[PDB]
């Protein structure tokens, strides 16, 4: 529990974890749900991976 | 038993041949086998006697059968086919001791098969490591012989008696059946080199807790490591084997990389599993130094000793890893170097520079448009010469080494025509640096040149007909030659600055923290794989969108251009073309777009940097 620690990181993963996928970060998922509605606002089958991708870049 | 001569015969047969370079191995002379004295096996009625009688007679004639000769009494019957000589005790012997003594005898049967191991594998075919099991195998032989008389020296005084005896012969019953085991297991299959150093540390894990017998199979397992260890204090340290008789695990094959040196599988003695594939690479890295000169030499050389449960057998192996294999990386780094000639590589095969190719093409040209069988060679080796003579290309050191290839295929190849898709390069390299940049390497390189070629070759073309026209007056292809450029100036800064540029960083600032040989011709093998696949070129489909986009897009520049076919220099024929080419072009452009998104970004990303042409059409 020092190796796991560091070298790689247990601590950092299971932190931000908190904020990226549980939605810690509040500033975050406003901004992602003021770009993501348009597109969102579709129909569902159109969509495609590499569209949804693209935008996670310019709020992060 | 001759069936032992035809083993014998096959041996040396089988070893001659694979090394003729030292001649006449050394054979023993014959008498030896034939004798049978070298090897140790070969009156009063007992019924009348006194009880007592029969027990001193018994004990003297026992007395001499512990020692390889017969008794007067107990005696031994030929072994015919059983392999252990039974014996035969003399008939109407007392009933009560004649059970003692076959309590007793089982010791001079596991010494009647104890020296005819010694007697046997002393042959120098038998190997250099069968042979030292055999011999210090015979000390021992000599320690019972010192009891068996110290023994007599009691029974001169009338103090032996058949019970004290067997208290007596109690500890050369095991001391002396454990190498009736080993002997009787050596020979068992067949063992020679690293095979027997193996099941003299497997029967030592078994008996790991007797005691009494694990010190003797220690004993006979560090003298049986002492000839191998000699041979592996050599390749570990300076290049040369001396395997006499084919015992180490790693051979030299006489032919390079792939083949010269190989690890033989059975040979290898098992405590050195982990620790072979080290053994192999040490001593390669260390033979492609001693053959050019330079130093071979290791400044610290240990003797490396057999050891139970404290392995330092395991460890110098491995700072004769971290001294060879980072002399030999260095040499390479600072002779002969491969950083620099890495660079002259870039500056031609992957299109760097831009002085040697607009110099070059525009005095090849006319030469180039030729069909193959119409080329001048030395035309083309004469025209490469200069042109790189008259480039800013001049002043690096290496170039001189480039030189002209003439691939018959025309990346039709993957799996006769014009000049222009028929043009290779290939740099000579020597020996030396070969290793990294060998064959393999460079045909790809070559092939990544190839297809950059068209990309190169239609720029100065779309740009040779906009100058032409700028009679005047026809606007219709002045928007398709504009919708080409933005495709064949938009790939060409997508490969150039993301495919290329940044990946040849990442390779040049990796290759700063390689260990060993192996590191290095992967990360070279890296930056070459790797950014072939970046660009279009790794498709199954082969995105033939973009060979149809090339044909086509020629169509448009000469094939249908030719300058206006120097109308310049009609009937509205040549606007229906146009129209035509203009379909067959929005066709393919959108594949390749739908192909870039259905299988694995940026050329995308940027073509349409305002929604340009987002969809003119959705598939399915």
């Amino acid at each position: 529990l020092d190796v796991l620690n560091k070298k790689y990181s247990l601590l950092d993963h299971m932190q931000a974890m908190r904020r990226y996928l549980l939605l810690g970060q509040g500033d975050f998922i406003r901004h992602l749900m003021d770009l993501l509605k348009p597109e969102l606002v579709r129909p569902a089958t159109t969509l495609y991976q590499h569209n949804l991708t693209g935008i996670l870049e310019t709020a992060v | 038993l001759q069936q032992s001569l035809e083993l014998k015969r096959k041996m040396l047969r089988d070893k001659q041949n694979k090394k003729n370079s030292g001649q006449h191995l050394p054979i023993f002379p014959a008498w030896v086998y034939e004798r049978p004295a070298l090897i140790g096996d070969f009156a009063l009625p007992i019924g009348t006697l006194p009880l007592a009688s029969q027990e001193s007679a018994v004990v003297e004639d026992l007395l001499y059968v512990l020692v390889g000769v017969d008794g007067r009494y107990v005696s031994a019957q030929p072994l015919a086919g059983r392999q252990s000589r039974t014996f035969l005790v003399d008939p109407n012997l007392d009933l009560s001791i004649r059970e003692l003594v076959h309590r007793i005898l089982p010791v001079a049967a596991s010494y009647s098969a104890v020296t005819r191991f010694i007697e046997e594998k002393s042959s120098f075919e038998y190997g250099q490591v069968n042979h030292a099991l055999a011999a210090a195998m015979r000390t021992l032989v000599k320690e019972h012989l010192i009891l068996v008389s110290q023994l007599e020296q009691l029974h001169r005084q009338g103090l032996l008696s058949l019970q004290k005896l067997w208290f007596y012969i109690q500890p050369a019953m095991r001391t002396m059946d454990i190498l009736a085991s080993l002997a009787t297991s050596v020979d068992k299959g067949e063992c020679l080199g690293g095979s027997t150093l193996s099941l003299l540390h497997d029967r030592s894990f078994s008996y790991t807790g007797d005691s009494q017998a694990q010190e003797l199979c220690l004993y006979l397992t560090k003298a049986a490591s002492a000839p191998y260890f000699e041979v592996l204090e050599k390749w570990i340290y300076r290049g040369i084997i001396h395997d006499p008789y084919s015992e180490f695990m790693v051979e030299e094959h006489e032919l390079y990389w792939d083949q010269r040196y190989t690890i033989v599988q059975q040979q290898i003695p098992s405590f050195l599993q982990k620790m072979a594939d080290k053994i192999l690479s040490t001593g390669k890295y260390l033979n492609v130094v001693r053959e050019c000169g330079h130093d071979v030499t290791c400044p610290v050389a240990k003797e490396i000793i057999y050891t139970l449960k404290e392995r330092a057998y395991v460890e110098q192996i491995e700072k004769a890893f971290n001294y060879a294999s980072k002399v030999l990386l260095d040499f390479l780094m600072e002779e002969k170097e491969l950083v620099a000639h890495l660079r002259s590589i870039k500056r031609y095969f992957l299109m760097d520079q831009g002085d040697f190719f607009v110099h070059f093409m525009d005095l090849a040209e006319e030469e180039l448009r030729k069909p193959v069988e119409d080329i001048t060679p030395p035309r083309l080796e004469a025209l490469l010469e200069l042109a790189l003579r008259m480039s800013t290309a001049n002043t690096d050191p290496f170039k001189d080494d480039l030189k002209i290839d003439l691939m018959p295929h025309d990346l039709i190849t993957q799996l006769a025509l014009s000049g222009l898709e028929a043009f290779s390069f290939d740099y000579i390299v020597k020996w030396p640096l070969s290793l990294i940049i060998n064959r393999k390497a460079l045909t790809r390189y070559q092939m990544l040149f190839r297809h950059m070629f068209y990309c190169k070759h239609v720029e100065r073309q779309l740009c040779s007909v906009w100058i032409s026209n700028k009679a005047q007056w026809f606007a219709g292809a002045f928007t398709l030659r504009q919708r080409m450029l933005n495709f064949v100036q938009n790939i060409q800064y997508y490969m150039m600055f993301e495919v290329m540029e940044p990946t040849w960083h990442i390779l040049e600032k990796n290759l700063k923290s390689a260990s060993n040989i192996d590191d290095v011709l992967g990360h070279h093998t890296g930056f070459l794989d790797t950014c072939l696949k970046d660009c279009m070129l790794t498709n199954p489909e082969l995105l033939k969108v973009f060979s149809k986009l090339m044909s086509v897009c020629v169509m448009f520049t000469n094939c249908m251009q030719k300058f206006t076919q120097s109308m310049k220099l009609l009937v509205s024929g040549f606007e229906a073309t146009i129209n035509k080419f203009d379909k067959n072009f929005s066709a393919h452009l959108l594949d390749l777009l739908a192909r870039l998104s259905i299988y694995s970004a940026s050329v995308i990303s940027r073509l349409d940097f305002n929604g340009f042409y987002t969809e003119r059409l959705e598939r399915l």
